[PDB]
């Protein structure tokens, strides 16, 4: 996996 | 909303699980007729990646068609590499059918494609 | 064959079109009822992303259904998140949805977005 | 984009 776009 | 959260490989898993779900011909609803070769396929996939797919599946009456009949011109072999690579982003472009790939591409309305075919044979000329 | 070509973001442009799909209602084919709200989907992308979906749809008798009616206690606004998430890797986790969502991950069968939720709980307490 | 998968 999850990562802030 | 602007604070999402993204899961990198969501894509690429739900490009393979549509791939295996075409392996084991589910929920397959259109049969493509290439030439008397018969490729079965998820009409929503092909629109996903083909510009003539989405005009086709777009169109009122052509929508409920359960079988499409393409040019007899396109090559069989160079509509399945291009059916394989718009199920897993991998085009196995080869000297012997890059001709034939290009071709079905420009018809298929597949820009990014031709672009790759058109760079591999200028730097073979 | 081994010496494929990979297009890098070919996965993520598949899944936003199927997403536009989704919204101008095209080709989807199953309702999705949660407590009297109602969802429109493709049953394909569902079956993608879920492995509730996967058992229903690869059913003989319920993959020919054109309404499933998921459980009372599934809350809708944690099932609407979710579905966004499927169509889009992108997931709106906030302080006063994150309950809601993890539960409708646990009955959808999303490994990833259980642990995910899991993770920001357990970073609150 | 095009890479060496
Ligand atoms: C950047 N895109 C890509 O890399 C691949 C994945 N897709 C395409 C490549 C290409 O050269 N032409 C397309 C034409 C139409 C469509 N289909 C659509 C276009 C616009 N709105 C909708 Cl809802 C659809 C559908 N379905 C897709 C492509
Ligand atoms: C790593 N995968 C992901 O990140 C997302 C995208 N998918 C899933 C996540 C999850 O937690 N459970 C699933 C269960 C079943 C399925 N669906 C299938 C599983 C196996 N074979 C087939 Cl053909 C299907 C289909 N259709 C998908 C998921």
């Amino acid at each position: 996996a999850w990562v802030i776009p | 909303a602007d604070s999402c959260i993204q899961f990198t490989r969501h894509a690429s898993d739900v490009l393979l699980n549509l791939n295996r779900l075409r392996s084991r011909d589910i929920l397959t609803d259109v049969v493509i007729v290439v030439s008397r070769e018969q490729f079965r396929a998820h009409k929503t996939v092909l629109m996903a990646c083909s510009g003539l797919f989405y005009s086709i599946f777009t169109d009122q009456l052509k929508c409920n068609l359960s079988v499409i009949n393409l040019d007899p011109e396109i090559n069989p072999e160079g509509f399945c590499i291009l059916l394989d690579f718009m199920y897993t982003s991998r085009l196995n472009l080869r000297e012997g059918n890059i001709m034939a790939v290009m071709a079905t591409a420009m018809y298929l309305q597949m820009e990014h494609v031709v672009d790759t075919c058109r760079k591999f044979i200028k730097a073979s000329e």
